[PDB]
């Protein structure tokens, strides 16, 4: 029933006998884990695919236009403990705040001070 | 419209029998029958043609 | 007689009824009597009936005598667990065949007991009740607005009709008519007010005074005799006035049976004394009768049009067709076309006959589909009625069978009059959902007693028949009814109640009779019927000359040759069914009636136990007064979807599809209802070491990570059983099929996969290991080979030859497998706790606790929040300590246990008071800066693995009238890209795409005219020659792309008459 | 040496091939099982 | 359905123990697992929850 | 029923998130992906990669 | 959830608006393994502990 | 029944039937100096918290 | 030959699970890397059981 029940992503081929779809591209399917199914489609002209790519890739769809507003954020997990990391009383040290700064993949390669 | 459709052919005279993609037939593999709904009151209609004339000759 | 005591009680009931109580009892009802009084009414013939017999178990083959059959070959061997049924007929006689009911009468299985039964390999825990139709298990379930009975409704502002009482009537016992009877009320609140009534047949309809005098009373005054009983309430009265004017114009019997259109007139008393509310009797002298009801009818019609009685309450519970029942209904619709049938044979002899296969095969094919109703051009029945009784887990068959069903805002509710004898919980989510209700442990049904040892039994004990009746000498007369019929007042009846209640409780009238008196209106209510619900109670009567008391004692109890028969026979307890319980008043704990336990809160009777309330499902769940109410409703349904083992036979039994849990396990706690649902002894899953954190985020959105290195060690590890089945067809024209090794041989009609793994038998060994496709079975027409499903595989288990009724080669395949959890498989606990597999990691890499222990199961803290079930949490705890302490710890439902309590249990222990635990992070080992709570939870593995789920299609077979993919996985499918994903790729505006309906699908080559738009065009592709001729053309022609369906849909059209031009080029512009 | 069929009850070594009925060496209960394979069958022990 | 060799999980074995317990029961009266060496719960659980199925389905004839 | 929306290239299965996908992938299992194809015209840029690809 | 949600002020919102569906698609990612990571070694969790009330 | 066994090397890895470990107990400063861990509790940690 | 009520895998489960000697488990070698075709003495233990 959305414009962002359907959206075109970028394939990875992986083991195991299930479609593995990132969190928070979660609540515009509108799914959940508790055994739910998803239905995958393959594009077939260099077009199709274009089509698939220029209009529906996920990241087009960010920002909703049926409330003007995103419609995908941070859920669970992340979300609550991104809340936990950020108060006053949360420190890391060295040993972590690097391993940290590794799994950020764009890092500049600089610790900050 | 008098090309298209004339307010007679609102009545058949001849009537366009459909051919089998239309009323396939189902085979249990061979020696077996098996026919379509249509490919019978086709019959049925065909069967209650041939009495009528053989009652008006 | 404390609170313990009430389970004794409780054992001492299944120790004698049995979960499947109803279903038997109901059946031994129409074999023992009711089938007797059916043969035996309309039957003599212008040649009659009399004692009819009914064996036992029988098989009637060509090539044998007539051996003694068993279930469990039945079962194996497709046939029919029927027996035979004999009729000393008067001028012994054979007259269909009876499918029986497994453990009932005529089954053998009623009395072998435990070892006697392990011989027929026939597992003791099948509690039985079904019958097995063709090989398949099939459960009649249960079909629930009661009948013969006055009802007044108000009818909307729009209409001619201000108020309107009705009164559905039906014979109890004889054809049964569905008519009507309206006592109407025109003229609005306003208008210058009459009163008019329908009668069966009658085209318009009859003004009541004409109704009177038609049947026996012709003055005024003398009618409003019936209606009104006081002569001093000049409203009602009054009311009547205008009404009597109506009929002022007919003054006689005369003419009152005759406005109704010497031939006319006739015809007049017929529809009263066969068609008039013909439930009373239908007999003759009795006139009198119906006009004090159809008086006492208008009357409650007022009653209501004068603000002093309501609207009647359409939903109110007090106001179920079993399975022996239901074969009534049936059997008559079915011996009556053989009593008519017999008619022909007689009516053609100018000087046997009697085809006893009208009723066996009659009664086949009912049960064997779910179409009560004949078959013919009469699909105008009910599917449902008998079906495919479940073997997925033991709680799931009790569960099916204790089954009700409702034929279609306000009925799907749980009302009160629920309450005891169905469970609130246990109800199918979506679709049907309170169509559908489940009984509770308590509940059984009526059965059908006799009316007259009860209307004699009264007639002499106070009970001035209404024949003779006077309303103001006998003002505050006490009317009574009887199975809904009125058998005369009764002067004071505080006595003749307390007679019968005491004559019940010694056990002289049927404790399943009801009994109910309404003092708040003066009458007495008298139910024998048969389908009426109702629960057992102890009895509280103040009967102590030393107090103020349960006429049950702890003598009893500890006395507890004293069966549930005699804790009845004594009047210790009473069977209440839900009218009855309408005028008792009921005394929850029967003890009582901490800054910890839950705050709690004339009597006639006490509540064996409030965790009675519960039936088959709810049963299993721990603690479920501590969860929201809509959860329970749905571990109410994945209960019925886990595995364990559903029968010790299974071994030795043919059945598609079953699975067994490699390892089962009591739960860590326990209903005490369990006890009585042989769950200890048949699990529905395994004690996990849960683990409730965040961890690899793995665990997110109700997907459960699952500790691989326990999973290895076997845990959730199941059996997977299927058994292909075939056999080898004939003719009456000695033409046969084979069961061979075919290969060549001048046809082809073959298969892809391999033959070699088919001995010469045209079979399979026990011992191979079949796949892909590989060919189970050799079979071939002078093939029909059978082919392991493609997504499977596994190794044959068990194959079996054998006859068929027709001598027939009968062969049936049974594969094995062995399904390991897996990173996608679906699980739960008893809590709609429901979750998948996200993925699996080994004891390294898995969070721990110093003392080692580590988790098999870790689910996410999200679950619980929203969820709101506590007691999921609370059941971990307890099964911690109950782990450590051997005890079995109890949940059931209102006991007094506390998580304050149980908490102080676990401190003496050594482990937190509240679970909590600390841990190492596997991956580092450093601590984990917060607490988890790990502790042992039941998870029931419901059945759902990914691998029989997951499909994958690029152009495969293509349907043959369409043209487009076919349906379902199982063929190679495809999935369907309906309406709403159109839309959005519309919204998209993904044009393109959404066009690429036809290359993924559809999409053909036609060839049209250019001139008379058709598909007409001969076009033999190669020689080029086009054609059309008709049109004669081979020069303007065009060829085109479009979905084969709409190629269709035109072709279609066309044989319709209706013709659809296809044409290329625009002419009309714009 | 050798075997074909078996009996649901009275395990009884059979044999037979078309026509030659479908009963047993005495019971009448016409079923029977096909006794396994000759071929050994391989596992795995996980 | 007979014992589970070593427990789920953490591992020890477990198979020899069913005897054992099942008879520290019938005679000595009685801890069991305590005894048996049976420490922490989830071995413990192992033990205490088997239902011996494979009794009743040895009940069976051929 | 067969016009206006047709059974159409596509696969179905269970899912479960996995917190290592950017945020536009989605994971295939290989079963399916060694299922559906994709008609690539023979181009010198890609013959090379197709020519292993086929063998 | 009012600073990173599927709100309006969002700062996906604006990172979206700011740097384009590509920059934002990523910063999920990012947020995501960062966190996620710290969470799995921090831990958390839930039991009727965090269910009952003071004494009092 | 009749069967016939065969072993071979391998490790846990490759399956749990290969590790000879099963359970091993590990802990840390006991008295939490290193503050590698918040207690949860209601008034005292170190009361409802066992030693 | 197997007449158990157990099924075929249901026992090879067991058995992989029942504890093997392991002493000089480090002299042998693995499956994988001795050059016999399947196994042999010089990789693997050979079993009978018969009930
Ligand atoms: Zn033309
Ligand atoms: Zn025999
Ligand atoms: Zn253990
Ligand atoms: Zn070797």
């Amino acid at each position: 029933l959305h414009k962002m029940s359907m959206m075109a992503h970028r394939v990875k081929v992986m083991p195991y006998s299930t479609f593995r779809l990132n969190l928070s591209v979660t609540s515009p399917y509108n799914a959940d884990f508790d055994g739910d199914e998803m239905n995958l489609h393959v594009p077939q002209s260099e077009e199709t695919r274009a089509e698939l790519s220029q209009l529906c890739a996920v990241p087009l769809q960010i920002v909703s236009p049926q409330s003007n507003k995103p419609v995908m954020g941070i859920v669970q997990d992340t979300l609550c403990g991104v809340r936990k990391m950020t108060l006053r009383d949360t420190f890391i040290e060295y040993e972590q705040v690097m391993n940290m700064l590794f799994w950020v993949p764009s890092w500049d390669g600089v610790v900050p001070q | 419209n008098e090309d298209y459709a004339r307010p007679e052919w609102m009545i058949i005279t001849v009537l366009p029998v459909p051919p089998p993609q239309v009323r396939p037939s189902i085979a249990m593999d061979e020696t077996t029958q098996g026919q379509d709904d249509l490919t019978h009151k086709l019959s049925d209609i065909l069967k209650a043609n041939i009495n009528v004339q053989k009652l008006e000759m | 007689i404390t609170t313990e005591d009430c389970w004794t009680v409780i054992s001492a009931f299944f120790e004698e009824k049995g979960l499947v109580s109803q279903q038997l009892d109901s059946f031994d009802e129409f074999m023992e009597t009711s089938i007797q009084d059916l043969v035996w009414e309309e039957p003599r013939l212008i040649i009659r009936f009399g004692k009819i017999y009914l064996s036992r178990p029988t098989m009637t083959e060509a090539d044998g005598t007539t051996h003694a059959m068993f279930p469990q070959e039945a079962r194996l061997r497709n046939l029919t667990y029927s027996s035979p049924v004999y009729l000393d007929m008067e001028k012994k006689v054979h007259i269909g065949k009876v499918p029986i009911m497994l453990r009932s009468k005529f089954c053998s299985l009623r009395t072998l007991d435990e070892v006697d039964l392990y011989k027929m390999k026939e597992c003791p825990y099948d509690m039985g009740g079904y019958f097995v139709i063709n090989g398949s298990e099939k459960v009649l379930i249960a079909q629930e607005s009661a009948a013969n009975i006055v009802q007044v409704f108000k009818k909307a502002a729009p209409s001619p009709i201000s108020h309107v009482a009705e009164i559905r009537s039906a014979l109890e016992k004889g054809s049964r008519l569905i008519s009507t009877m309206q006592i109407k009320l025109y003229g609005r609140e306003d208008k210058g007010r009459t009163i008019k009534a329908t009668l069966p047949y009658v085209k318009q309809d009859i003004p009541i005074v004409i109704v009177f005098r038609a049947l026996g009373v012709v003055p005024d005054g003398e009618i409003l005799q019936h209606i009104c009983y006081d002569e001093n309430d000049w409203q009602m009265l009054e009311m009547l006035k205008p009404c009597i004017e109506e009929g002022f114009v007919i003054q006689d019997k005369e003419v009152a049976l005759d406005f109704i259109g010497e031939k006319r007139i006739q015809y007049a008393k017929d529809i009263l004394q066969k068609e008039l509310l013909p439930h009373i009797t239908q007999e003759e002298g009795f006139e009198t009768r119906k006009t004090f009801f159809l008086g006492y009818m208008v009357n409650r019609l007022l009653l209501c049009a004068l603000e002093r009685k309501d609207q009647d309450d359409r939903d109110h519970f007090g106001k179920l067709d079993l399975a022996g029942p239901l074969l009534a209904n049936l059997f008559r619709i079915l011996f009556r076309k053989l009593t008519r049938e017999i008619y022909r044979y007689m009516q053609r002899c100018i000087e046997l006959a009697v085809k006893s296969t009208t009723i066996t095969s009659g009664l086949k094919y009912s049960l064997a589909t779910g179409n009560w109703g004949e078959q013919k051009k009469a699909m105008s029945s009910r599917a449902g009625v008998s079906q495919v009784l479940n073997r997925y887990t033991y709680s799931s068959t009790l569960s099916h069978l204790r089954r009700t069903n409702t034929p279609i805002a306000k009925p799907r509710q749980l009302h009160n009059t629920h309450w005891g004898l169905v469970c609130p919980a246990e109800t199918p989510e979506g679709q049907a959902c309170g169509l559908v209700k489940n009984l509770s442990l308590l509940s059984g049904i009526s059965i059908g007693s006799p009316s007259e040892p009860i209307i004699n039994f009264l007639e002499e004990w106070g009970m001035e028949p209404l024949e003779d009746y006077d309303p103001a000498q006998h003002t505050k007369s006490t009317r009574i009814f009887v199975n809904g019929v009125w058998t005369g007042i009764h002067r004071d009846p505080s006595m003749l109640v307390s007679t019968m209640r005491d004559l019940r409780r010694s056990g002289a009238i049927s404790p399943e009779v009801s009994i109910i008196r309404d003092i708040r209106e003066r009458e007495f209510k008298i139910f024998t019927d048969v389908g009426r619900v109702y629960r057992p109670l102890f009895i509280v009567e103040d009967d102590e000359s030393k107090d103020n008391e349960l006429r049950i004692t702890k003598e009893h109890i500890r006395k507890i040759v004293y069966g549930w028969s005699s804790l009845v026979t004594s009047g210790v307890i009473e069977y209440v069914d839900g009218e009855e319980e309408e005028t008792i008043m009921i005394a929850m704990t029967p003890e009582d009636l901490d800054t910890a336990k839950r705050i709690k809160p004339t009597f006639t009777h006490c509540e064996i136990h409030p965790s009675m309330i519960l039936g088959v499902a709810a049963s299993i769940i721990p603690f479920p007064d501590h969860n929201q109410s809509p959860r329970n409703t749905y571990q109410s349904a994945m209960g019925k979807q886990a595995m364990g083992v559903f029968l010790t036979n299974y071994n030795v039994r043919m059945d598609t599809m079953a699975n067994i849990l490699y390892y089962p396990q009591k739960p860590l706690a326990k209903t005490q209802a369990m006890e009585y649902l042989k769950f200890r002894e048949l699990p529905a899953g395994q004690n996990a070491i849960v683990a409730i954190a965040c961890y690899s985020g793995y665990n997110q959105e109700d997907s459960m990570i699952m500790n691989q290195s326990s999973i290895d060690r076997g845990l959730f590890r199941s059996l997977f059983f299927r058994s292909y089945m075939d056999q080898e067809k004939r003719f009456g024209i000695s033409i046969v099929e084979e069961f061979e090794k075919p290969t060549r041989a001048t046809t082809l009609r073959l298969k892809h996969g391999t033959y070699e793994k088919l001995d010469e038998d045209g079979l399979i060994a026990p011992g191979v290991r079949v796949s892909g496709d590989d060919i189970i079975i050799g079979k071939t027409t002078p093939d029909a080979s059978t082919p392991l499903r493609s997504t499977e595989n596994g190794i044959v288990d068990q194959v079996l030859l054998t006859t068929n009724q027709e001598g027939l080669k009968f062969v049936k395949v049974r594969m094995r497998t062995t399904k390991v959890p897996q990173i996608g498989d679906k699980f739960a606990s008893r809590h709609g706790q429901k979750g998948t597999i996200g993925v699996t990691y080994r004891h390294e890499d898995m969070p721990f606790s110093a003392e080692g222990i580590v988790p098999d199961l870790i689910i996410n803290p999200h679950a619980i929040p929203s969820r709101m079930t506590v007691a999921h949490l609370i059941e971990c705890l307890l099964s911690k300590v109950g782990s450590i302490r051997g005890y079995e710890g109890d949940a059931t439902p209102f006991t007094d246990l506390t998580v304050d309590a149980v908490s102080n249990l676990l401190r003496d222990n050594g482990y937190q008071s509240r679970g909590f635990e600390v841990m190492y992070n596997g991956h580092t080992g450093k601590k984990l800066m917060a607490q988890v709570f790990f502790g042992p939870t039941y998870y029931q593995r419901l059945r759902h693995m990914v691998d029989d789920k997951i499909h994958a299609r690029a152009r495969g077979p293509v349907q043959v009238l369409t043209r487009q993919p076919v349906e379902g996985r199982s063929r190679d499918g495809g999935l369907r890209f309906g309406e709403m994903e159109r839309d959005c790729m519309i919204a998209h505006g993904a044009a393109g795409f959404l066009k690429e309906l036809m290359e993924a699908s559809d999409a053909f080559r036609v060839h049209v005219c250019g001139i008379c738009g058709l598909m007409s065009v001969i076009a033999n592709l190669k020689k080029n020659q086009f054609e059309c001729r008709s049109c004669k053309n081979k020069t303007n022609i065009y060829q085109l792309h479009i979905p084969y369906a709409a190629k269709l849909l035109f072709q279609e059209l066309m044989a319709m008459n209706i013709a659809p031009r296809l044409y290329t080029e625009r002419s009309g512009v714009s | 040496y050798g075997v074909k069929y078996t009996c649901g009850a009275c395990a009884h070594n059979f044999s037979l091939n078309k026509s030659d009925p479908v009963r047993c060496k005495e019971c009448g209960h016409r079923v029977i099982y096909k006794a396994r394979t000759k071929r050994m069958s391989k596992f795995l022990t996980t | 359905m007979i014992i589970p060799v070593r427990c789920f999980s953490c591992g020890k074995v477990v198979g020899d123990k069913w005897d054992a317990y099942l008879r520290l029961l019938e005679e000595g009266k009685q801890d069991a697992l305590d005894e048996l060496k049976l420490k922490r719960y989830c071995c413990r659980r192992m033990v205490l929850t088997h239902v011996d199925l494979i009794e009743k389905f040895l009940r069976y004839n051929p | 029923g067969n016009l206006m929306g047709k059974r159409v290239f596509s696969a179905r299965t269970v899912i479960s998130g996995d917190p290592n996908l950017e945020l536009d992938q989605v994971g295939v299992p290989i079963s399916i992906a060694k299922t559906l194809s994709y008609p690539e015209t023979v181009t010198q840029y890609n013959i090379h990669r197709l020519t292993e690809y086929v063998r | 959830k009012k600073t990173v949600g599927s709100g309006g002020g969002g700062l996906i919102h604006t990172v979206m608006r700011e740097k384009g569906p590509k920059i934002c698609a990523e910063l999920f990612g990012n947020i995501q393994k960062v966190v996620n990571y710290w969470l799995l070694h921090n831990g958390f969790s839930i039991g009727i502990g965090d269910a009952i009330a003071d004494a009092s | 029944l009749n069967i016939r066994c065969i072993a071979k090397k391998g490790i846990a890895k490759e399956h749990a039937k290969w590790s000879p470990c099963s359970a091993i107990a590990f802990e840390y400063d006991p008295h939490n100096k290193l503050k590698h861990t918040d207690f949860w509790f209601e008034v005292d940690a170190k009361k409802e918290w066992p030693d | 030959m197997n007449t158990s009520v157990l099924a075929d895998e249901f026992i090879s489960h067991r058995l992989g699970l029942i504890p093997l000697v392991s002493e000089d488990v480090e002299e042998m070698k693995y499956s994988r890397d001795c050059t016999c075709e399947d196994y042999c003495d010089e990789c693997s233990v050979v079993l009978e059981l018969s009930a």
